[PDB]
């Protein structure tokens, strides 16, 4: 469990939201904002 | 004296393995007593049968007759107090007094209790059978909450308990908000006789349960009557209820018992505080099929969108990402879906969560913007009509422009508390008060 | 219409 | 037999002096054997009488209730013998509370070596708390009261009780979360730097400070307190990769501790690599939190909301649930209008963002809700959030600083900055956070 037990470097990603990766939900909102720019 | 018990020592089981490679031998040893630590009064859990000697129940039919044939309400005070003395030293003897305590006030509330206030002329009308009466009438009275140990015929058993609860949810719900302090004082009465006998069984939740639902009712009703009450006085002993309810919940729990409306009370604890995060941390310790329950799933809904960021109160302190959906929460409460009682409960917040939507709107508006009409706002923030919005505006200090506009860049306040200022009338939804007019108070407390 | 931060 | 033990006693040595059957069975059952025909008032005259024994009247009932336990101890049943074990413990520690009491410094070694016994013994017994006619958590309860006392007792003047001070507050805290009751360490918290004589928080044992930032961050998070919370799991994560890794039990605190501050991390918008954090986490915890990584990163309110509805037994069992539940949607909104800005500011020129827009592009991220058909029932997940409150979404958004916009009530849209770069628009979310919620620094003193 959470009690701890007996005892006889950086971690975290700087440079997130700059970076980009793609995934598929970043390109569906994309496709949603296409169409919404062709509709107006 | 330790408990002894083969079965219960084997369960337990020994320090060691081998006791017998240690060199140790087989010994008996003395009952000890119990140390202590270990003593503790378990509260009644279970239906425990009615049973009261012979001669007090004889003593009560003498002093039922005596007081039809007295009626002089000074002779009659007299003579029931002598009676009394008596009474506490028999029971002195008998033992049944300062150890299970058992009441035996069969009637509604105990005749020596309704002679004192026929002297005191502190008898409401509602008590009495008639209004030009002088004399208390057996089958209207109730006990007062009293504040020498009690006799057993001055506190009345559980099973009167719930039919003296019931006979106040029929007779008595409609006379509000005229009988608030009568109600208010004569229900807290009704806990005072449960917490006398230690009971905590099943007419104890159930009698509880109803308090809380009145607390509840009562509320709104004050509110919505424009009558001046205690407020704080109010809620605190809701609370009380609340935390003394959900203690029962966790020894039947932890007795391997169940109660069929502790998801509905654990919402309500829930409401009591809204922006405590401690209340957050209990209910998630509770089971699944609790944590899961509708009541409670809509309970802590409202406590995210409530969480607003910038709440300033003195002694509070502020939390990262708080939602603050005002708009949502006006959402939830017009809600078919939404229970009735958890409504009035959430009604006391909507000053508070008004300013904050308010607040919160005007940090984003450059200084060159047009005065917000009213019409906006009361779709937003759900207002009753232009007169209540306009009253809001006068007691924050608002700009009202051409008497249909609020100027929100005028806005100075970062506390919904004003220190010199009288905090602002508790207002009401009138969606809400819609659905309490198509039922009945007894339906409703019921459920 | 421009922003103007507060 | 007998009156070798009190000499034993009486010069300081405390050998024999313990709880544990396993290592002093010989000794007791010979001594109870010689001790099995006296009474309660024997062995206290017995102990009196003895010679060089010091004068304190703690040491003296200590060492009469030790005999008192020897004499009537049932080794084939412990809780019938739990009462004697309960009741030395406790005049153990009374004969600890006075700084000058005899012999104090070579019975802080037994104190420790009894206190993570009786512990043992205590959860074991509340265990079966209903067949003992017990309320739950009532042992443990008892033990941190007497613990309590002891550690009101320590003043600042090495003594040795002022040695065993953190190792006393670790103690303290876990039985107070163990029995759920996690609030009473607050007490503890704010006295703990007073009592403390040490000139500086890391002259204490490197294994203690990891445990006491545990449990502190620990206490934050249940306040909501994220950003205070976050400091602590930080600082002893920190501290714990320094320590060797053979140890296997190092691994397994580890883990426990970044079982916090991965959800922490995540609510301040702060992503952790997977390299060094390897060997504490199974491949699929790492996968779990990655799904999770991936729906807050891109502004999916519905992944996480899923997500959270999967995970939620056991994010509920580390009081999680809630605390997940109210920061990380907020974090979402931010990542879903950065990336929408990018695509229609940055790139189409456009510094005015219709309602409409926005209102259509949050009901593709927050899908189904309870008004929607598909939910008839509200819970948790589909009842907070709706496409439709477009306005208070900004709204939020601008007043956590985590974007730089003005909203037009009226004309239905919100105006943003025409600047190409995105840093103008929408400031890093750690910074933002960080800045209006300052938090204690890790240093306590």
């Amino acid at each position: 469990d959470d009690e701890f037990e007996d005892f006889p470097t950086n971690i975290w990603e700087e440079n997130w939201d700059d970076v980009e990766v793609d995934d598929d939900f970043t390109n569906e909102l994309k496709a949603e904002l296409d169409r919404y720019k062709r509709e107006n | 004296y330790m408990i002894n018990d083969a079965k219960t020592i084997q369960l337990v089981g020994p320090l060691i393995s081998s006791p017998d490679n240690l060199g140790f031998q087989k010994r008996s040893h003395k009952a000890r007593e119990l140390p202590r630590f270990l003593i503790n009064q378990e509260p009644q859990l279970e239906k425990r049968a009615f049973v009261q000697d012979p001669w007090d129940k004889a003593n009560q039919e003498k002093m039922i007759s005596l007081e039809e044939s007295i009626d002089d309400l000074n002779e009659l005070y007299e003579t029931l107090k002598k009676m009394r003395n008596t009474e506490r030293s028999i029971m002195e003897e008998k033992g049944l007094v300062d150890i299970v305590f058992q009441g035996t006030c069969l009637d509604m509330c105990p005749t020596f209790e309704r002679s004192r206030r026929n002297v005191e002329y502190t008898v409401y009308s509602y008590e009495k059978n008639q209004p030009n009466d002088k004399k208390a009438s057996r089958t209207k009275a109730l006990k007062v909450f009293a504040r020498a140990p009690p006799l057993p015929s001055d506190v009345r058993p559980p099973h009167i308990l719930v039919k003296t609860l019931d006979y106040i949810v029929d007779n008595l719900l409609t006379t509000l908000p005229e009988s608030e302090g009568f109600l208010w004082d004569r229900m807290r009465s009704i806990r005072q006789d449960f917490t006398y006998q230690n009971y905590s069984g099943p007419e104890a939740v159930d009698c509880n349960e109803r308090i809380v639902r009145i607390h509840l009712l009562i509320l709104h009703i004050m509110v919505k009557s424009n009558v001046e009450f205690s407020l704080q006085q109010e809620l605190e002993q809701l609370h009380k209820s609340l935390i003394t309810l959900s203690e029962i919940y966790d020894d039947v729990r932890s007795s391997g018992g169940t109660c069929p409306n502790e998801a509905e009370f654990r919402a309500y604890a829930l409401l009591s505080k809204i922006r405590d995060p401690q209340y957050d941390e209990n209910i998630q310790r509770l089971p699944k099929h609790i944590f899961q329950d509708k009541l409670v799933q809509m309970a802590l809904c409202f406590r995210r969108v409530i969480s607003n960021s910038a709440y300033t109160e003195r002694g509070f302190v502020k939390t990262e990402n708080c939602l603050n959906f005002y708009a949502r929460f006006f959402q939830l409460m017009q809600s078919p879906s939404l229970p009735l009682l958890m409504g009035f409960f959430l009604q006391m917040h909507l000053t508070d969560i008004r300013f904050y939507a308010l607040r919160a709107l005007s940090h984003t508006l450059n200084k060159k913007h047009k005065p917000i009409p009213f019409i906006y706002l009361e779709n937003m923030l759900l207002f009753n009509n232009r007169q209540e919005i306009i009253e809001f505006c006068n007691y924050y200090s608002i700009e009202i422009i051409n008497g249909d506009a609020a100027d929100l860049k005028t806005l100075q306040h970062y506390s919904h508390k004003l220190s010199e200022t009288q905090p602002l009338k508790k207002t009401y939804l009138t969606c809400l008060e819609r659905r309490l007019q198509k039922t009945t108070y007894k339906g409703l407390i019921n459920g | 219409l421009e922003y103007s931060d507060n | 037999m007998a009156n070798q033990l009190l000499d034993e006693l009486a010069h300081g040595n405390f050998s024999h002096l313990t709880l544990n059957l396993s290592q002093n069975g010989r000794e007791i059952a010979i001594l109870q054997k010689q001790l099995t025909g006296f009474d309660d008032k024997q062995l206290e005259t017995f102990v009196e009488q003895h010679p060089a024994m010091p004068n304190d009247t703690r040491f003296k009932i200590m060492c009469t209730s030790f005999l008192n336990y020897a004499r009537d101890v049932d080794p084939w049943s412990a809780w019938s013998s739990s009462d004697l074990i309960f009741e030395f413990y406790q005049c153990l520690i009374n004969c600890l509370i006075n700084d000058n009491a005899p012999h104090i410094e070579m019975l802080i070694p037994v104190a420790t070596r009894e206190t993570e016994f009786i512990i043992n013994l205590a959860g074991k017994l509340d265990s079966f708390h209903l067949q003992l006619h017990t309320r739950s958590h009532q042992f443990l309860s008892h033990i941190s009261s007497i613990l309590s006392r002891l550690f009101n007792s320590i003043k600042p003047p090495i003594p040795g009780k002022q040695r065993i001070l953190l190792y006393l507050v670790n103690k303290l805290n876990n039985i107070y979360f163990r029995i759920e009751s996690p609030q009473l360490c607050s007490n503890i918290f704010k006295n703990f730097q007073p009592k403390s004589m040490l000139a500086h928080f890391n002259e204490y044992q490197l294994d203690q400070q990891i445990e006491y930032r545990y449990l502190l961050g620990r206490y934050y998070l249940l306040n909501s307190q994220v950003h205070n919370a976050f400091v602590q799991f930080n600082e002893a994560f920190q501290s714990l990769l320094n320590l060797p890794l053979t140890n296997q039990a190092i691994t397994r605190n580890g883990t426990r501790i970044l079982n916090y501050m991965i959800p922490t991390g995540l609510i301040l918008g702060k992503m952790v690599k997977w390299g060094p954090l390897r060997p504490f986490l199974s491949q699929e915890t790492i996968d779990n939190w990655s799904v999770l990584y991936k729906h807050v990163r891109y502004g999916n309110i519905q992944g996480v909301s899923l997500w959270l509805r999967q995970n939620e037994r056991h994010l509920c069992a580390r009081q999680l649930l809630i605390v997940l539940l109210e920061k990380l949607p907020m974090v979402t909104y931010r990542n879903l209008i950065k990336t929408v800005i990018k695509s229609w500011t940055t790139e189409w020129g456009q510094n005015k963002l219709p309602y409409s827009l926005i209102e259509r592009v949050l009901q593709l991220s927050i899908g189904p809700t309870f008004e929607d058909p598909g939910a008839q029932e509200i819970t948790i997940y589909n009842g907070i959030h709706s496409p439709k409150n477009v306005e208070n979404v900004l709204v939020t958004l601008i007043n956590l600083g985590l974007l730089r916009a003005n909203c037009f009530p009226q004309l239905q849209l919100c105006v943003v900055k025409k600047t190409t770069m995105i840093q103008e628009i929408v400031p890093p979310v750690n910074e933002r956070i960080t800045k209006m919620f300052p938090a204690h620094s890790h240093v306590l003193w």
